[PDB]
RNA sequence: UGGCGGUAGCGU
DNA sequence: GGAAGATCGAAAAAAGCACGCTACCGCCCGCGTGGT
DNA sequence: ACCACGCGGGCGGTAGCGTGCTTTTTTCGATCTTCC
C-alpha cells in the first residue's frame, strides 16, 4: 500500500522518494519493456536478455544484494529492499515490535535526595505538569473550573495556582516508573512515589543507587507514568522499591 | 494503508527466498544442484522437461 | 588494600601489552612524583583495561540477548511433577580448598527423595520438603553431604516447569509462585555480571594439608618390591 | 631575562627545577606548513599542484598533431575574506587559473613539427583556502581536516601465530603496498609452498609471475637455489664438496679424503668433524651411486646421440635416470643443495605444483584469474601484465614507499624509481624465503615506523589528481572529436568533475569534521589530532585489541593519556608538544646529543626507526654542571625497553619532561600524582569546558596556558609594535613605531574584535580589550582576550573555595554542593547563542513575502514586530512569539481590488493567504541580538537590509576616514613645512584653513613646483581613497547567492543567559566529575575561624578510590597561593609604601629550591610593581610543570610564608548548628570547570504529541518532541517482574493502538481508567509487508 | 541494442566494453554471448515492419 | 516536525 | 583391481557484531534532452 | 540562457574499482580406501 511507502514532502518543492518506490518503478519499467519487445517479435537473444533483466529487477526488489551487485541509489549505498527492512537490527521485528517509543515519558539527569523515603523519588514540577496533562484536564473538568478541553489547555499553559493544586492532588499517590538506559536485570526499572521538587533534576534515593547501578556523574534516567488502575496496582505491589 | 496492488509479470520469475537461502528449496525439491537452477533461471542452459 | 597500597606504598611490577612482566617495577608513590618513564609504563595497563571494557560491553550485551531469547518461553505452569528422580548434589571441593559447601549450594531447594541419616537407616528429612535455613542447619548438624534434589532439567512438566521442581523464588521466603517468568529472570541473572568478567587472553606428587582418613575410588593396584603400593588404574 | 609587556602585568611563579633548552614549537605547524606544500610554487614536481599537473600533463591524442601542455598555475585573489564568507555563508575559496598551450603539429610533415600555438589562461574551479588559524570555511561553516594514520607503502612481512592451521606451524606472508596500484601478496601454506595473490583474489603459484617475467625454469632454479657440481672422475663420480653443507645430516656413507676416514656410514656428523674437514681443505670426495638419486637435477640435459632430454628441470632423480645419464656420455651434472634445516625446497615444490610450462601459459593463467569471463588473448594478457606493476600511470610507489622498500631489502639507495621491477620481486621472494628459513624477523605492523601521517595537503592533492585525470580523459575525448583550428582552451576543458571532487572531499569526507568551539584548548586538540578512521583505514568494529594498545614507540610522538573513551579508544590520538612530521610522513622527536659524557645544547630530530638503534636517557635525569650525570647508573630506553645503563654509554637525552604528554594532558597540574585513567578522562573532559561570564585565571597552572592562548586565534595579537592610539570595546587602532614602519603607508592598524558571535556549539565568542590608551605594545603581545582567556592566559574555569567533607549525604558519591554565593556572584553564568532561520521562497501559487500584517493574530503578537515584519533588535522574546511574519498564498490570488476593498471585511481573504510566520520554539527564551537578511538579485530589498548595509558602509567609511585623516594630516604637515621653507606666512597660516593652505600659491620657483606636485599627490590620494570606498560599498551591496527556489532568508540570533542550577555537570582538571545537588544558602555552609564560608564541598570518598591524589596537592597549592594573595591585598589595604610591597613580592618569588625562574623587582621602575600587586591581589598564579612540578617541601614552605597551617587542614564550624567539627578538614582553592552538559538542555517530557506516518509510533528526540523508547531489555525486565497489564499498556495503548489512544484519552478526561487493547498498527504493517513478499500470512480466527 | 561484428584477437572485448556510449556487453554467464549469423542475416533485411506499435 | 549516511560526544 | 561411497581438508558463502540519549553536517534521482 | 520533464539504471571508460573478524554452514577437488 502507498501509505507504507509514503512520499514525504521536503518543504522545498521536492519529494523524498523511498527505496521501495524506486524498486517498484524499476520493475514496472522492465516489465513494460519486456512486453513491448515481445509484441515486437524480437529475436530470441533480445527476449532472453530482457527476461534476465526482469528477473534481476524482481530479485533486487525482493532482496537487494542477495545475488550479484547490490543496486545502489543516489547515495552510492545499497537500496533498502522489502526484505532489507524486515530483518536485522533496523528491521520491523527488532525496532517497532519488541521495543517501541511510548508516550507519557520523560528523561533527565539524577541527583541525590537524602531526605527522600525509600518508596519516594523527587520529581520536577514541570515533568509532573506535562506528564499528567490528561489527568489535570480531567480533574479540572470534574471540578467545573473549565467547561471545555480548550479552556483547560489555556489554564495549564497560563500556570494558574489552581492548576498547581490540581497537579499536587492528582499525583499524590500515583506511582511512576524510573528506568536506566542499560537495563541489565529487572532492578533497572523500579516504581516510586513522586514528590514535587523544584529545579530541573530528578532526585533519586541513595540506597537504591547500588541496585540501579546508578551514578551521579551525570547519568540520565527515564520516567514513565502508568495510566490505568491495573498498571497502578501492578507498580505498587510488584515493582515498588520497598518490594525489592 | 490496507489496499494492495498487483503487477502481471510478462514472464514468471522465481522467488530468491526459496532459491538462494541455503538450502535451496527448488533444488532440494527437484534434486538438482543449485548452480543448475541458477543457470536455467538466469538464461544460461536449456533444461529438458 | 590494593588501592591504599598503591597510594602509600610502591606501585609494584607492571606488565607490557604483550603480557610479559617488566624487570624494573615502579618504585614511586602516588603521593610522591612519578617520572615520565614510570607513567608511560603504567599507561599500558589502563589502556588495556579501557579497551577491554569498551570491546566487552557489546559481547556481554549480545550474550545476554541470546540467553534471554533461549529461555523466553519458560514459565511455571504446575505445582508438583511427582517425579522421584533428581540431580545428585554434593559440596564442590577443588584441590586442597573447599569451593562451595553443601548448605549454600542446596539452600532454598526441595529434595527429590527423603534423605536418610548416615549409617542409621533413619529418615532425616521428608521426601518433598523445602530446605530452608533450619532444614539446612539440621542437615549439616548430622554431617550429611550427598542430597538428591529436584532440578529444572528433570522437571517432567511439559510446556513449562512445575513449582516444586524449580525451588525457592530466591527473592521471597515462600516457594515460587505459579506463572512467574523464571526463564527471563534466570537469563538476566546470568547475563548481568558479564561486564564484571574479562576478555583478556592471558608438580610430581600429591600433598595433604589436613588431617583425616584416605579413601580410594576406582582403584586396582599392586605392591612393589619395597612394599609401596602402585596403582594400575 | 626581560619579561614581555603583557607578562610584566602578572608574572606566574615557576616551580620547575630543570632549565628548558628548547622552546615549545608552534602547535598548529603540522597543518599550516602542510597546506603550504599544497599551494606553494614548487620548482621540482613532487609537492603541490605542480606535481599533479606534471604527472597529468602533457597529453597526446590518437592523432599526434594535437597536443596540450601546462605552463604555470596561479591562485586568484578571494572575493571575500574570512569574516565575509562566515557571515554570508559562502565558501572561502580562491580561483585556480592555469596557463595552457594548445599546439597543433603539421600533419603533412612526417616529423610532426609545430604548426600552430595558442596560449591562454583558463579557470578550472575554486580551490578552498585555509585560514591562518588552521581551519577551513566551507559553506559558511568552520571545518577541520584531521590527519590520518595509515599503513606506509612498501614491503611488509607478517607471520600469523599458527592458529590458521592449528598445529603451531606459522604461515608467513609478504605484502607489497603501493601508493596507487595493485596490492601484491606472497603467502606460505602448510605444505611449504609460495602462492601469489593480487587484490585479495584467488591464490596462484608464485612461480607463475616469475615465468611471466621471462624467466625460464633453469634460470629460476639457479637464482633461488645454489648448485652443487657432481663430476665423473676416474671412479665413484667425485663431486666438489663444502664442509658446511654437511651440517645436520646423517652420514649415509663413509667419508674419507687423503686416505683418512673422518666418519663412517651410519654416524651423525659433529661440529668437530666439520672443523676437521675445514682444516683438511677437502675439495673432492667419493660418492655412492645412491646418494645422487636423493638429490634433484637443476639443469636439463640432452644427448646428441639420443636426441631426447634424458633429464629435465626440477624433479626427483633415480637410479635408472642416473644410469641413463652415465651411459649417455655426460660427465658433469648440477644438483640442488636441499637442507631442511636451513634451505627448504619451497621453490621446487611450488614449481612442481605449478601447472604452467612457459611464459605464454603463465600469462594466460594470470589474465584468466585477473579478468574472468574474458577471452584470453596474447596481446591483452601482455598489456594487462605490463600495466599491473610495470606502468608508472597505473602502478606508482611513493618516495616514502620506495625508501621503505629499499630499507626492508637492505639496499643502500634511498632514492629510486616509483614502479616495481623484476629484481625487486626477486629480492622480496628471497627475503620471504629467508624469513621462513629462520634468518631475520618479521616486521611489526603496530610499529610507529611502519605507520605514516597523511595531512590535509596529501589528501587534497590526491583528490585533485583524481579530478585532474578525469578532466584529462574528458579533454582527450574533446580534443579528438573537436576541430583543432577553432578549438579554444577555455571551452576545451570542463571544470565540473574536479570541482565536484574537491567540494565533496572538503565537505562530505569522513575526516572533514565539524570543528568544535567549546574552548581554545578543544580547538587546539581537534586541529592536532591523528585518526586511523577514514578511507583506507581501520573500521570502528573491526579494530582489534592489538591496535588500540600503546606501543613503546609512542613515547614522545603520541601521548598515551589523551584519547577518546568508548568506541574510539586507541584509534584517535593527539600529537605531543614537541612532535612533528618528517618530510616522508613519519613522526619524529627532538633529542639532545650526549657526547663524551656531557649534554650539548644541540638538538636532533630522531624518527621512530632511528630511535631504536640508539640509547636515550630519561628526561627526569639529574644533571650537574657541564652536563655530567650525578649518578653512575642512569635509566634509559635502548630497544623498546627500560633498563639501567652506565654513564658514558648514553647517546641522547629527552628535551623536556612534557615531551611524552600532549598539549591537553600537559595542562593538568600535578599529573604525576594522577592515575592514568583519571588523567585520561580529565584531559578528554577539559575540552568540554564552557566559557563563563568573567574569565578567572587558574591559581595553579602548568605554564602552558600562554602558549595555547597565543597559538589559538581566539585572542588578538599585535602584528607590529607601537602604541595604542585608540582603545574601544569594538575596535582597537594602534600607531606602529618608527622602527617598524612599512614604507608608503599611514602607519596605523585596526583590529575589529568579534563580539557575541555564535560558535559551532551555540556558545558566545567575546573578545575584550586588554590594553589601555597610551600603553606601548610590542609584536606578539595580546591586545584583546578571547573567550575563556585572561591576560593572555587560557582560563577554562574559576578558582573556588573547596572543602573535602561529607555533608548530610548531599555529597553522596561525587555529588557537589554549591553555595548560594556562587549563583549570586554569577561565577559560572554562561551565554548561549541560538540561530533561527526563516525562508521565503517562490511557491507554485505565488511567491511568499515578509509583511507585518498576519491573519487572525492579536495586536500584542505584532507589537514585537516592526513595520517591515521583523522583530526589533534587543526585544525580549519567549516561546510562541512571532520573530518574523510570513504568509503564503493559497487557494486563489492575483486579485488586488478585492484585497484592497476586503482588507478587513468579514471575508478577510483568510484562505487566500495562510500564516507561515517563524515562531520561537517552545521552551526557548532569550533576547534578539542580531538580524541578518539575505536577498537574491532581482528582488526588491526590504528596509532592514538597507539599514544593515548602511551600518556596514558606515563602519567601512569610518575606517577609511581614519586612514585618510592620518594621511592628510601628514601631507598637510609636509606642505606647511614646504611653504615655511619658502614664504613662512606663519601668522596667516595659523589663521587659514588647510585647504585654503592648498589654495595659496607662491612665486615661480622650485617651491611652486613642489607645491603643485604635492597638490597633485593630494588629489590622487583622495581619488584612490574614493575608489577604495566605492569598492568596499560595491562588495557590501553585492547580492548573496541562494538556493534555486528561495528568494529571501532571515536569520535571527537569540542570546540566553544560563545560570547554574542543580543537575548541571561540574568537574575539575583531575577527572573528578559530578552533578550539583543543592544550592545551599550562604549561612549553611561551614565557615572557618575568620567566618569566611566555603563555596564547594566535595566528598573525600572519591579520592582514594580513583587514586587521583593530584587534586589534593592542587588544592593545597591553591590555598597557599590564595594566602599569598590575601597578604598582598592586606598590605594594599593599609596603603603601605612601595618598598614593603617590593620586598614581600621578591621574597615570595625567590621561594623555592633552585628554581630556574628568577625575578628581579629592582628593574620595574617602581611603577609596574603597583600594577603587578594589583593583578596579584586576588592571588598569586603558580606554574607547576607536568613532571617537574613542586614538591611537598616547597608547598609547605609557601604555606608557612603566609599565615596558614603547614598541614593544609584548618578547623571548620557547621553552619546550621555552629558546633565544632570533630576532625580538621582539608580546605583550599581548586580550579573548577563547567562542562557543556546543562540540565535544562536535557529536559524532555511528552504526554501526547505527533506520531510517525509510517508506523504510527511517537517520534524521538528532544527537538521533535517525542517520547522515550522502551527498549528490548525494558520489556524483558517488565516480564521478569511478571508485569503483563503494564506491558500491554506500554506496547498497545501508549504507542500503536490508534483507536486505543483516543479511547484512553477520552476515558482519562472522563476520569475512567479503562484500557482497550485493540491491535498494534506495526503488526498490521508487518503483515502487509510479508504479504507483499509473496508469502501468505493471516490471523487464524478459529 | 546494437550488433557488432569484429574479431576478438584484433580488437579485445575489454576495449569494446570501454567504448564511449556502449554500456555493457550482452553476456550470458562469464563469457559474452555469441549471436549466430543466421539471426543477423534474417534481421538485416526483412525484420523492419510497417506495423505501428505505439497506438 | 520525516527519514538515511557520516562525524563527534554523554552514560555504563 | 579400476570404479563407487567416505571423507577430508580446503575453499567459499552467509550472518552478526549492547542499549538509551545529544549535537552538527550533507542528502533525499540524474543526465539528456524539448519549447522558448 | 533557464525551466521543466522523461524514460533508465554503476561509473567512465576507449579500464578497472577491493586490500586489518569470527563463527557456522555448504560444496568440492582430491584422495582414499574399500571393494562390486
Ligand atoms: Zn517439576
Amino acid at each position: 500500500p502507498p501509505d507504507l511507502r509514503p512520499l514525504v514532502p521536503l518543504d522545498g518543492g521536492r519529494f523524498a522518494t523511498s527505496d521501495l518506490n524506486d524498486l517498484y518503478r524499476r520493475v514496472i519499467n522492465r516489465n513494460n519493456r519486456l512486453k513491448r519487445l515481445l509484441d515486437l517479435a524480437a529475436p530470441d537473444i533480445i527476449v532472453r536478455n530482457e527476461k534476465r533483466m526482469l528477473q534481476e529487477a524482481v530479485d533486487a526488489l525482493l532482496d537487494n544484494g542477495r545475488r550479484g551487485r547490490a543496486i545502489t541509489g543516489s547515495n552510492k549505498r545499497p537500496l533498502k529492499s522489502l526484505a532489507d527492512m524486515i530483518k536485522g537490527k533496523q528491521g520491523r521485528f527488532r525496532q517497532n515490535l519488541l521495543g517501541k517509543r511510548v508516550d507519557y515519558s520523560g528523561r533527565s539527569v539524577i541527583t541525590v535526595g537524602p531526605y527522600l523515603r525509600l518508596h519516594q523519588c523527587g520529581l520536577p514540577k514541570k515533568m509532573a505538569l506535562e506528564l499528567f496533562k490528561p489527568f489535570i484536564y480531567g480533574k479540572l473538568e470534574l471540578r467545573g473550573l473549565a467547561t471545555t478541553i480548550k479552556a483547560a489547555k489555556k489554564m495549564v499553559e497560563r500556570e494558574e495556582a489552581v492548576v498547581w493544586d490540581i497537579l499536587d492532588e492528582v499525583i499524590r499517590e500515583h506511582p511512576v516508573l524510573l528506568n536506566r538506559a542499560p537495563t541489565l536485570h529487572r532492578l533497572g526499572i523500579q516504581a516510586f512515589e513522586p514528590v514535587l521538587i523544584e529545579g530541573k533534576a530528578i532526585q533519586l534515593h541513595p540506597l537504591v543507587c547500588a541496585a540501579y547501578n546508578a551514578d551521579f556523574d551525570g547519568d540520565q534516567m527515564a520516567v514513565h507514568v502508568p495510566l490505568t488502575l491495573e498498571a497502578q496496582l501492578e507498580a505498587r505491589a510488584l515493582m515498588m522499591s520497598t518490594n525489592n | 494503508r490496507e489496499r494492495m496492488g498487483h503487477i502481471e509479470l510478462a514472464s514468471p520469475t522465481a522467488h530468491i527466498w526459496f532459491l538462494k537461502s541455503l538450502p535451496s528449496r527448488i533444488g532440494l525439491l527437484l534434486d538438482m544442484p543449485l548452480r543448475d537452477i541458477e543457470r536455467v533461471l538466469y538464461f544460461e542452459s536449456y533444461v529438458v522437461i | 588494600a590494593a588501592q591504599i597500597r598503591q597510594l602509600a606504598g610502591m606501585r609494584g611490577l607492571m606488565a607490557k601489552p604483550d603480557g610479559s612482566i617488566i624487570e624494573t617495577p615502579i618504585t614511586a608513590n602516588f603521593r610522591e612524583g612519578l617520572n615520565v618513564l614510570q607513567y608511560f609504563i603504567s599507561t599500558h595497563g589502563a589502556r588495556k583495561g579501557l579497551a577491554d571494557t569498551a570491546l566487552k560491553t557489546a559481547n556481554s550485551g549480545y550474550l545476554t540477548r541470546r540467553l534471554v531469547d533461549v529461555a523466553q518461553d519458560l514459565v511455571v505452569t504446575e505445582d508438583d511433577c511427582g517425579t522421584h528422580e533428581g540431580i545428585m548434589m554434593t559440596p564442590v571441593i577443588e584441590g586442597g580448598d573447599v569451593k562451595e559447601p553443601l548448605r549454600d549450594r542446596v539452600l532454598g531447594r526441595v529434595t527429590a527423595e527423603d534423605v536418610l541419616k548416615p549409617g542409621t537407616a533413619d529418615i532425616l528429612v521428608p521426601r518433598n520438603t523445602l530446605l530452608h535455613e533450619q532444614w539446612c542447619d539440621l542437615l549439616e548438624e548430622n554431617s550429611v553431604d550427598a542430597v538428591k534434589v529436584r532440578s529444572v532439567v528433570s522437571c517432567d512438566t511439559d510446556f513449562g516447569v512445575c513449582a516444586h521442581c524449580y525451588g525457592r523464588d530466591l527473592a521471597r521466603g515462600h516457594i515460587i509462585n505459579k506463572g512467574e517468568a523464571i526463564g527471563v529472570i534466570a537469563a538476566q541473572s546470568i547475563g548481568e555480571p558479564g561486564t564484571q568478567l574479562t576478555m583478556r587472553t592471558f608438580e610430581s606428587s600429591i600433598q595433604v594439608k589436613n588431617k583425616g582418613s584416605i579413601k580410594l575410588s576406582n582403584v586396582k593396584s599392586v605392591v612393589n618390591s619395597s612394599g609401596k603400593l602402585v596403582i594400575t588404574s | 631575562m626581560v619579561y614581555s609587556y603583557t607578562e610584566k602585568k602578572r608574572i606566574r611563579k615557576d616551580f620547575g627545577k630543570r632549565p628548558q633548552v628548547l622552546d615549545v614549537p608552534y602547535l598548529l605547524s603540522i597543518q599550516l606548513d602542510s597546506f603550504q606544500k599544497f599551494i606553494e610554487q614548487d620548482p621540482e614536481g613532487q609537492y603541490g599542484l605542480e606535481a599533479a599537473f606534471r604527472s597529468v600533463f602533457p597529453i597526446q591524442s590518437y592523432s599526434g598533431n594535437s597536443e596540450l601542455q601546462y605552463v604555470s598555475y596561479r591562485l586568484g585573489e578571494p572575493v571575500f575574506d574570512v569574516q565575509e564568507c562566515q557571515i554570508r555563508g559562502v565558501t572561502y575559496s580562491a580561483p585556480l587559473r592555469v596557463k595552457l598551450r594548445l599546439v597543433i603539429y603539421e600533419r603533412e610533415a612526417p616529423e610532426g613539427t609545430v604548426k600552430d600555438i595558442k596560449e591562454q589562461e583558463v579557470y578550472m574551479g575554486e580551490i578552498p583556502l585555509m585560514t591562518d588559524n588552521g581551519t577551513f570555511v566551507i559553506n559558511g561553516t568552520e571545518r577541520v581536516i584531521v590527519s590520518q594514520l595509515h599503513r606506509s607503502p612498501g614491503v611488509f612481512f607478517d607471520s600469523d601465530k599458527g592458529k590458521t592451521h592449528s598445529s603451531g606451524k606459522v604461515l608467513y606472508n609478504a605484502r607489497i603496498i603501493p601508493y596507487r596500484g595493485s596490492w601484491l601478496d606472497f603467502e606460505f601454506d602448510p605444505k611449504d609452498n609460495l602462492f601469489v595473490r593480487i587484490d585479495r583474489r584467488r591464490k596462484l603459484p608464485a612461480t607463475i609471475i616469475l615465468r611471466a617475467l621471462n624467466y625460464t625454469t633453469e634460470q629460476i632454479l639457479d637464482l633461488f637455489f645454489e648448485k652443487v657440481i657432481f663430476e665423473i672422475r676416474d671412479n665413484k663420480l667425485q663431486m666438489e664438496l663444502v664442509p658446511e653443507r654437511l651440517r645436520g645430516e646423517t652420514a649415509s656413507f663413509d667419508i674419507e679424503a687423503n686416505g683418512k676416514v673422518y666418519v663412517e656410514k651410519g654416524r651423525r656428523i659433529t661440529a668437530r668433524h666439520i672443523r676437521q674437514l675445514e682444516k683438511d681443505d677437502v675439495k673432492l670426495i667419493e660418492v655412492p651411486v645412491e646418494y645422487i638419486a636423493g638429490k634433484v637435477v637443476a639443469k636439463d640435459y640432452i644427448d646428441e646421440s639420443t636426441g631426447e632430454l634424458i633429464c629435465a628441470a626440477n624433479m626427483e632423480l633415480s637410479l635408472d635416470l642416473l644410469a641413463k645419464l652415465s651411459q649417455s656420455g655426460h660427465k658433469r651434472i648440477e644438483t640442488l643443495f636441499t637442507n631442511d634445516l636451513d634451505h627448504g625446497p619451497y621453490i621446487s615444490e611450488t614449481l612442481r605444483v605449478d601447472p604452467t610450462n612457459d611464459r605464454l601459459s603463465a600469462l594466460v593463467e594470470i589474465y584468466r584469474m585477473m579478468r574472468p569471463g574474458e577471452p584470453p588473448t596474447r596481446e591483452a594478457a601482455e598489456s594487462l601484465f605490463e600495466n599491473l606493476f610495470f606502468s608508472e600511470d597505473r602502478y606508482d610507489l611513493s618516495a616514502v614507499g620506495r625508501m621503505k622498500f629499499n630499507r626492508s631489502l637492505l639496499r643502500e639507495e634511498i632514492e629510486g624509481s616509483g614502479i616495481l621491477s623484476k629484481d625487486d620481486i626477486i629480492d622480496v621472494m628471497k627475503k620471504l624465503i629467508d624469513i621462513r628459513n629462520g634468518k631475520g624477523e618479521v616486521d611489526d605492523i603496530d610499529h610507529l615506523g611502519n605507520r605514516r601521517i597523511r595531512s590535509v595537503g596529501e589528501m587534497a592533492e590526491n583528490q585533485f589528481r583524481v579530478g585532474l585525470v578525469r578532466v584529462e580523459r574528458a579533454v582527450k575525448e574533446r580534443l579528438s572529436l573537436g576541430d583543432l583550428d577553432t578549438l579554444m582552451p577555455q571551452d576545451m576543458i570542463n571544470a565540473k568533475p574536479i570541482s565536484a571532487a574537491v567540494k565533496e572531499f572538503f565537505g562530505s569526507s569522513q575526516l572533514s569534521q565539524f570543528m568544535d568551539q567549546n574552548n581554545p584548548l578543544s580547538e587546539i586538540t581537534h586541529k592536532r589530532r591523528i585518526s586511523a578512521l577514514g578511507p583506507g583505514g581501520l573500521t570502528r568494529e573491526r579494530a582489534g585489541f592489538e591496535v588500540r594498545d600503546v606501543h613503546p614507540t609512542h613515547y614522545g610522538r603520541v601521548c598515551p593519556i589523551e584519547t577518546p573513551e568508548g568506541p574510539n579508544i586507541g584509534l584517535i590520538n593527539s600529537l605531543s608538544v614537541y612532535a612533528q612530521t618528517n618530510e616522508y610522513g613519519f613522526l619524529e622527536t627532538p633529542y639532545r646529543k650526549v657526547t663524551d659524557g656531557v649534554v650539548t645544547d644541540e638538538i636532533h630530530y630522531l624518527s621512530a626507526i632511528e630511535e631504536g638503534n640508539y640509547v636515550i636517557a630519561q628526561a627526569n635525569s639529574n644533571l650537574d654542571e657541564e652536563g655530567h650525570f650525578v649518578e653512575d647508573l642512569v635509566t634509559c630506553r635502548s630497544k623498546g625497553e627500560s633498563s639501567l645503563f652506565s654513564r658514558d654509554q648514553v647517546d641522547y637525552m629527552d628535551v623536556s619532561t612534557q615531551q611524552v604528554v600532549s598539549v591537553g594532558a600537559s595542562l593538568i597540574p600535578f599529573l604525576e600524582h594522577d592515575d592514568a585513567n583519571r588523567a585520561l578522562m580529565g584531559a578528554n573532559m577539559q575540552r568540554q569546558a564552557v566559557p563563563t561570564l568573567r574569565a578567572d585565571k587558574p591559581l595553579v597552572g602548568t605554564g602552558m596556558e600562554r602558549a595555547v592562548a597565543v597559538d589559538s586565534g581566539v585572542t588578538a595579537v599585535a602584528k607590529r609594535g607601537g602604541v595604542v592610539q585608540y582603545v574601544d570595546a569594538s575596535r582597537i587602532v594602534i600607531k606602529v613605531n618608527e622602527d617598524e614602519m612599512y614604507p608608503g603607508e599611514a602607519g596605523i592598524d585596526i583590529y575589529n574584535l568579534t563580539k557575541y558571535t555564535r560558535s559551532n556549539q551555540n556558545t558566545c565568542i567575546n573578545q575584550m580589550p586588554c590594553v589601555s590608551l597610551g600603553e606601548p605594545v610590542e609584536r606578539g603581545d595580546v591586545l584583546a582576550d578571547g573567550p575563556s582567556t585572561d591576560l593572555g592566559e587560557l582560563a577554562l574555569g574559576q578558582n573556588m573555595r573547596v572543602a573535602f567533607m561529607p555533608w548530610n549525604g548531599y555529597n553522596f558519591e561525587d555529588s557537589i554542593l554549591v553555595s548560594e554565593r556562587v549563583v549570586q556572584e554569577d561565577r559560572f553564568t554562561t551565554i548561549h547563542i541560538q540561530e533561527l532561520a526563516c525562508v521565503s521562497r517562490d511557491t507554485k501559487l505565488g511567491p511568499e513575502e515578509i509583511t507585518a500584517d498576519i491573519p487572525n493574530v492579536g495586536e500584542a503578537a505584532l507589537s514585537k514586530l516592526d513595520e517591515s515584519g521583523i522583530v526589533y533588535i534587543g526585544a525580549e522574546v519567549t516561546g510562541g512569539d512571532i520573530l518574523v511574519g510570513k504568509v503564503t498564498p493559497k487557494g486563489e490570488t492575483q486579485l488586488t481590488p478585492e484585497e484592497k476593498l476586503l482588507r478587513a471585511i468579514f471575508g478577510e481573504k483568510a484562505s487566500d493567504v495562510k500564516d507561515s510566520s517563524l515562531r520561537v520554539p517552545n521552551g526557548v527564551s532569550g533576547t534578539v541580538i542580531d538580524v541578518q537578511v539575505f536577498t537574491r538579485d532581482g528582488v526588491e530589498k526590504d528596509k532592514r537590509a538597507l539599514e544593515i548595509e548602511e551600518m556596514q558602509l558606515k563602519q567601512a567609511k569610518k575606517d577609511l576616514s581614519e586612514e585618510l585623516q592620518i594621511l592628510e594630516a601628514g601631507l598637510f604637515s609636509r606642505i606647511r613645512a614646504v611653504l615655511v621653507a619658502g614664504g613662512v606666512e606663519a601668522e596667516k597660516l595659523d589663521k587659514l584653513p588647510r585647504d585654503r593652505w592648498l589654495e595659496l600659491g607662491l612665486t615661480d620657483e622650485e617651491k611652486q613646483n613642489q607645491l603643485e606636485q604635492l597638490a597633485e599627490q593630494y588629489d590622487e590620494l583622495k581619488h584612490e581613497f574614493e575608489k577604495k570606498l566605492e569598492a568596499k560599498r560595491r562588495k557590501i551591496t553585492q547580492g548573496d547567492d541562494l538556493a534555486p527556489g528561495v528568494l529571501k532568508i532571515v536569520k535571527v540570533y537569540l542570546a540566553v543567559k544560563r545560570r547554574i542550577q542543580p543537575g548541571d555537570k561540574m568537574a575539575g582538571r583531575h577527572g573528578n566529575k559530578g552533578v550539583i545537588s543543592k544550592i545551599n544558602p550562604i549561612e549553611d555552609m561551614p565557615y572557618d575561624e575568620n567566618g569566611t564560608p566555603v563555596d564547594i564541598v566535595l566528598n573525600p570518598l572519591g579520592v582514594p578510590s580513583r587514586m587521583n591524589i593530584g587534586q589534593i596537592l592542587e588544592t593545597h597549592l591553591g590555598m597557599a597561593a590564595k594566602g599569598i594573595g590575601d597578604k598582598i591585598n592586606a598590605m594594599l589595604k593599609q596603603q603601605q609604601e612601595v618598598a614593603k610591597l617590593r620586598e614581600f613580592i621578591q621574597r615570595a618569588y625567590d621561594l623555592g629550591a633552585d628554581v630556574r625562574q628568577k625575578v628581579d623587582l629592582s628593574t620595574f621602575s617602581d611603577e609596574e610593581v603597583m600594577r603587578l600587586a594589583e593583578n596579584l591581589r586576588k592571588g598569586m598564579p603558580i606554574a607547576t610543570p607536568v613532571f617537574d612540578g613542586a614538591k611537598e617541601a616547597e608547598i609547605k614552605e609557601l604555606l608557612k610564608l603566609g599565615d596558614l597551617p603547614t598541614s593544609g587542614q584548618i578547623r571548620l564550624y557547621d553552619g546550621r548548628t555552629g558546633e565544632q567539627f570533630e576532625r580538621p578538614v582539608t580546605v583550599g582553592y581548586m580550579y573548577m570547570l563547567k562542562l557543556n552538559h546543562l540540565v535544562d538542555d536535557k529536559m524532555h517530557a511528552r504526554s501526547t504529541g505527533s506520531y510517525s506516518l509510517v508506523t504510527q509510533q511517537p517520534l524521538g528526540g528532544k527537538a521533535q518532541f517525542g517520547g522515550q523508547r522502551f527498549g528490548e531489555m525494558e520489556v524483558w525486565a517488565l516480564e521478569a517482574y511478571g508485569a503483563a497489564y503494564t506491558l500491554q499498556e506500554m506496547l498497545t495503548v501508549k504507542s500503536d493502538d490508534v483507536n486505543g489512544r483516543t479511547k484512553m484519552y477520552k476515558n482519562i478526561v472522563d476520569g475512567n481508567h479503562q484500557m482497550e487493547p485493540g491491535m498494534p498498527e506495526s503488526f498490521n504493517v508487518l503483515l502487509k509487508e510479508i504479504r507483499s513478499l509473496g508469502i501468505n500470512i493471516e490471523l487464524e480466527d478459529e | 541494442y546494437l550488433f557488432v561484428e569484429f574479431d576478438p584477437e584484433v580488437i579485445h572485448t575489454t576495449t569494446i566494453n570501454a567504448t564511449r556510449g556502449v554500456s555493457h556487453f550482452v553476456r550470458f554467464g562469464a563469457s559474452p554471448a555469441i549471436v549466430p549469423s543466421a539471426v543477423i542475416h534474417q534481421l538485416s533485411v526483412y525484420k523492419p515492419k510497417d506495423i505501428v506499435d505505439p497506438a
